[PDB]
């Protein structure tokens, strides 16, 4: 943005530059590892308290985090449910050969809240960070197989300026701005299993 | 050269010093370009590699191996190095 | 019986999408104005002359 | 963050150097041990003063803690509820066989409300943090047995300041900041019962 | 209980986050999931000896 | 060498000196790498090992023990340590 | 004289040194005018050309090769370049 001004003139040459640089790193890991004991031709469990949850189903269970209790009265049928949050970890149709080949649906889930449940929240809209995956495997006694996996990636890496020199390499910051993030995550969900004489 | 990250999707059971590993996964490479490695952490640090003489067999999607005498005793984490480039892992039981 | 007890196969399927995108902008213009004797001459983007 | 000003000149140098350092540690442990005496072919109660609770069909139970008591009136059907938290230990359908080898399911439950109820609460969401499993087991008696297990894992681990500097060992902190949060948790079921001649 | 567009895959895998709709209405109340990240559905995986 | 917690699953009853003590677990390693720990508290302190003579099999994922003379009866607590990393623990009762 | 992006739509199993692979598109050109190129990254970086001597049928729409000795073990990207224009890759896993 340069201009000229026919009227006056400046004395001698003045610069006043100004830098910006910075630089950022992150790592995040969270691990669960949880057991259940059931057996072959085990059955889910109708007990529910007259509320509705996504686990009933389920034959054995495991949950640690938090629990949504919604009581919305409608004259269609009241909204009754449950909603758990953390880790839930559910099993279904869990057959054994007697080779010691175990058979099973697993479905397996890590979520938390995007924002605090503060009192004054509704029902009516929740926003759920969420993790999930769910399928059937197969595997003998003693054995490990990998259910699901997910690797991602990204990148965004702007650039602003004057033209033509703003894209010099090395010194096209000095005329203008430069950006760059990455970002990667894995996620891996394993299963292992024992027969208990 | 090798840039696919490999992927581990099942190990079998047992490994005592003479037992059979079997390892099923997708980009394996070649038994000259990889190489096994047991006794790790969840990151990968730290661990022994197998020795190029326990390879039994060695496709892009099946290792088979003989397991040595001097692995540790107990859990630890298996990877497959391709090419410099370390898989996902998996858990595996020495005994 | 036997036939429908069989082992049937199990797989592992990968998906990968992928997705980039790419963008580029250049602007460039001049925006004067000229003042001789009575003439009064202005030219811009916006407006013209 | 570097400026130059050509029109003045500051005399001297000056540093203004600012530090600051921080640690931290928690723990909490929370243990229950319940016992109840049942029957082998034991059914359920139902009393339930037209309320409905999750534990109306076991046989068997022992609570410590607190109980929400919901009465909504709609016209689809009132909901009339009750929600207990603390401890929660159903037992349903506990046979018993001649050598002494115990069946039974379990469900088991530690949970509280994420914020007091203040008398000024509505029953329509409610946050209650929250720990649970449920499966069914079988040992002789005498016996001991892990019903459920889970252990848990975070860290968060950030980093800022000027490029290449920050990221230095050990004088990296001297050029930004620096943090890390490390996270650990177990949770046990177990079970064990003998046979009251 | 809640609507899922998930509900009929074989298989599936999910990263991101879930909107969770619970609207009352007299023509049947509006409970739903909505799932935004990545989603990755399987619908019938038929295998030959091949 | 040792990074997975070994899990306790099942013990027997009795535990009277002369008794068979069985153990079931996952990661429970060599009985020329870990030892069984009795009598300790609920986060593995104090507590006695079994001699290395007490052991009758020692596989991954089962303990058979012969219960010597002199330990302490009552209720406490078992633990198995593989490589120096401690397991999950179950109550026992030493008769 | 090349304006249109290829498009690769499959490639086959194995790519063992002496196995055929089979490359299938739209838009694949002349064995004269374009090359295929593996061990790539995402981008199609890097990489090695194979040579005229390993193609055994050039279409438009398909492509069969005949994998040489010394290509780069494991997983990889391939692209085909006609008349200078990178196509869509795939990614082959090299035995």
């Amino acid at each position: 943005a340069a201009t000229f001004n026919p009227t006056q003139s400046f004395l001698g040459f003045n610069i006043f530059p100004t830098l910006t640089a910075l630089e950022t790193q992150g790592l995040t890991r969270r691990v669960y590892d949880g057991n259940v004991t059931m057996q072959s031709g085990q059955r889910s469990l109708s007990a529910t308290g007259g509320a509705q949850n996504a686990s009933s189903g389920a034959a054995a269970s495991v949950k640690s985090g938090g629990r949504l209790e919604i009581n919305i009265p409608s004259a269609a049928g009241n909204i009754v449910r449950q909603i758990d949050y953390g880790l839930n970890l559910d099993f279904f149709s869990p057959q054994v050969a007697p080779d010691g080949t175990i058979t099973l649906r697993i479905r397996g889930q890590v979520n938390q809240p995007a924002t605090a449940i503060t009192a004054d929240s509704l029902p009516n809209l929740i926003d759920f960070t969420n993790s999930e995956a769910q399928s059937t495997i197969t595997f003998k006694n003693g054995q490990t197989i990998l259910m699901s996996g997910l690797l991602g990636s990204t990148e965004t890496t702007n650039r602003s300026g004057v033209p033509f020199l703003s894209s010099l390499p090395g010194v096209g910051a000095a005329f203008g701005e430069k950006r760059t993030e990455k970002t990667q995550s894995q996620l891996l969900v394993i299963i292992t299993g024992t027969v208990v004489k | 050269g090798v840039t696919v990250t490999p992927v581990l999707i099942k190990v079998s059971e047992g490994a005592a010093p003479g037992d059979t590993l079997t390892i099923q996964g997708r980009y394996l490479g070649n038994a000259q370009t990889a190489r096994v490695i047991i006794g790790a952490d969840e990151n990968g640090q730290g661990g022994t590699a197998f020795p190029a003489s326990a390879v039994q067999s060695w496709s892009d999607t099946e290792i088979v191996l003989k397991v040595p005498e001097g692995m540790p005793a107990g859990g630890s984490w298996l990877f497959v190095e391709v090419g410099g480039k370390r898989s996902t892992g998996l858990r595996v039981s020495v005994r | 019986v036997p036939q429908l007890d069989q082992v049937v196969p199990q797989i592992n399927v990968q998906v990968r999408i992928q997705e980039v995108n790419e963008r580029a902008l250049q602007s460039l213009g001049l925006n004067w104005r000229a003042t001789f004797g009575g003439f009064n001459v202005a030219v811009s983007g916006g407006t013209g002359l």
